[PDB]
């Protein structure tokens, strides 16, 4: 029942902004806090940050602080990841992570080819 | 942060043998904060073991891990052809969690 | 204040809403002796005294009646017959300063005493080791002791309770300045002196009290009561019964007096 | 030891708009056991916020601090011409307290 | 009403020793413990050490251990700080400080510049 469907690929010019979604369905949206972990092609996984879907608290990492913002939309049951100040090295596939009765990352969407 | 250097970056082991994977920590991490993961090529990670002793759902009985403190071990009894992928060890002790640099199982 | 010279602030002639303090989650411990923490809003008291000092979690248990130890024996001693409660909350933000508070010092003694003096070279005052880099049981805590003196004077400090009109010649469950009871309130011709508020019979039982707002003198007589006795011919003759109310006038439900 | 990093060394903002400052920790720090410092040019440092949420005496309400655990944030709502100075973050949770390097606000 | 006047600035050669005083007034010197902080020009603040003014118990910093020594004169309500074997980068404005009505930061001194 638990499914995440991420939006399509984006090709953006440097300095632009991107809003990538992943529709939540099959689980109570405001229960398990949504996460976001991306993977550079050929490298390992790197976590950006976690946003609680109930109250909206966030916690960002060093390598991307000042550039990322985390919001939730309870009404549409969609979590939006907004990224501004895009440059060339931001090219990676961005995955959203839901706990899915594990610890943190499971039931990822196919993947979003964010090529900048 | 804890620098996670998976010691066997490439292991050239043949199918059918027994595989062991190491995972060292710079600072002693709680055993209840560990999970080990496998990302099959083109397919999302799967929870193999959580809590450092107990295997999860959808995972064959051949997959089993152990370890405490800073030395963490995986024991795989028999290799299936679909099981050839890369494995990561992941700990959630203090502040930000840290992913692995990956160990590729070569033939 | 330091425990060797604790402060005593006088509380009188006011309405004390204790529901805010009872509901507040800001206290680290709230152990009450004497009165329940949730019923303190209904009772009424003569006076409240606040004993304020800083102690530590270790030995903090000694602020309880009849306790011993260096602090309980040499700085602050509570009586065995304590009618009141002690409240404590973590005070790291206000009473902890880096390196060390020597501002707070600690020195048997009679209850509620005060000895601020100084006299093989030893002197009676020692300084407290408040470290913010140490074990948690040694970090200073702010403790306020509320000692209650009951019956000592007319009651003046009590909670927010809305009053009603008074009903005469019926047994009602009344609460006059913390004195509760049941009885019929009627006028009386006992001339109380202006300063006396309530009268007691032999063996500590209230006969009259002076009401507030109208200052009349009402005698309190318990409402009529008595045993019920059954007069019966017997289950072998008839189911007819008679009831005897022993020596009371049944003006409240053939009837033979 | 717990090290401190403030991401913006200098922020160039016109007076009137919104400014934010960061100062995180490496090992977890109790929220209560915290303070924040403003050191004017040629004057001694001044405590803006202590306890990570509570102002000191004489501090305007335009300032406010927040955060707990490792990551901490200082808030300035309205920038007045006299406010342009350097700000220090400091934690004293365990053993040696560690101070910040400073952040300058420019017109 | 509380005022702390420290000793004048010092200029010295590398390897030598320097002592800095700070007189205190308007409060009970014994009641509040003293604290010392160093700040190199352009760098941040670094705490130096603690010595209580009641009993004299000691807690030094590991980095500066074996070179720093504080003593206090209760009769004259004056705090001292002895520092031997100075090097070049230790040129900084040295403050004496007691916490008053605050956990820390209160009463930083006017500062003493020791130039090595
Ligand atoms: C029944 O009542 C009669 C008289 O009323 C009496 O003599 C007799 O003892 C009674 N029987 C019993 C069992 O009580
Ligand atoms: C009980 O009977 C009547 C009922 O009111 C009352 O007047 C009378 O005085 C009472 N008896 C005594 C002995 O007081």
């Amino acid at each position: 029942q638990v499914q995440l469907v991420q939006s399509g690929a984006e090709v953006k010019k440097p300095g632009a902004s991107v809003k990538v979604s992943c529709k939540a369905s099959g689980y109570t949206f405001t229960s398990y806090a949504i996460s976001w972990v991306r993977q550079a092609p050929g490298q390992g996984l790197e976590w950006m940050g976690w946003v609680s879907a109930y109250n909206g608290n966030t916690n960002y990492a060093q390598k991307l602080q000042g550039r990322v913002t985390m919001t939730t939309d309870t009404s549409t049951n969609t979590a939006y990841m907004e990224l501004r100040s895009l440059r060339s090295d931001d090219t990676a596939i961005y995955y959203c992570a839901i706990p899915y009765s594990s610890v943190t990352f499971d039931c990822w969407g196919q993947g979003t080819l964010v090529t900048v | 942060e804890i620098v996670l250097t998976q010691s066997p970056g490439t292991l050239s082991l043949s199918p059918g043998e027994r595989a062991t994977l190491s995972c060292r920590a710079s600072q002693s991490v709680s055993g209840t904060f560990l999970a080990w993961y496998q990302q099959k090529p083109g397919q999302a990670p799967r929870l193999l073991i959580s809590g450092a002793s107990s295997r999860a759902t959808g995972i064959p009985d051949r997959f089993s891990g152990s370890g405490s403190g800073t030395d963490f071990t995986l024991t795989i009894s028999r290799l299936e052809p679909e099981d050839f992928a890369v494995y990561y060890c992941q700990q959630y002790g203090s502040s930000r969690p840290t992913f692995g640099q990956g160990t590729k199982l070569e033939i | 204040a330091s425990v060797y010279a604790w402060n005593r602030k006088r509380i009188s002639n006011c309405v004390a809403d204790y529901s805010v303090l009872y509901n507040s989650a800001s206290f680290s411990t709230f152990k009450c002796y004497g009165v329940s923490p949730t019923k303190l809003n209904d009772l009424c008291f003569t006076n409240v005294y606040a004993d304020s000092f800083v102690i530590r979690g270790d030995e903090v248990r000694q602020i309880a009646p009849g306790q011993t130890g260096k602090i309980a024996d040499y700085n602050y001693k509570l009586p065995d017959d304590f009618t009141g409660c002690v409240i404590a909350w973590n005070s790291n933000n206000l009473d902890s300063k880096v390196g060390g508070n020597y501002n707070y010092l600690y020195r048997n003694l009679k209850p509620f005493e005060r000895d601020i003096s100084t006299e093989n070279c030893y002197f009676p005052l020692q300084s407290y080791g408040f470290q913010p880099t140490n074990g948690v049981g040694y970090q200073p805590y702010r403790v306020v002791v509320l000692s209650f003196e009951l019956l000592h004077a007319p009651a003046t400090v009590c909670g927010p309770k809305k009053s009603t009109n008074l009903v005469k010649n019926k047994c009602v469950n009344f609460n006059f300045n913390g004195l509760t009871g049941t009885g019929v309130l009627t006028e009386s011709n006992k001339k109380f002196l202006p300063f006396q508020q309530f009268g007691r019979d032999i063996a500590d039982t209230t006969d009259a009290v002076r009401d507030p707002q109208t200052l009349e003198i009402l005698d309190i007589t318990p409402c009529s009561f008595g045993g019920v006795s059954v007069i019966t011919p017997g289950t072998n003759t008839s189911n007819q019964v008679a009831v005897l109310y022993q020596d009371v006038n049944c003006t409240e439900v053939n009837v033979f007096q």
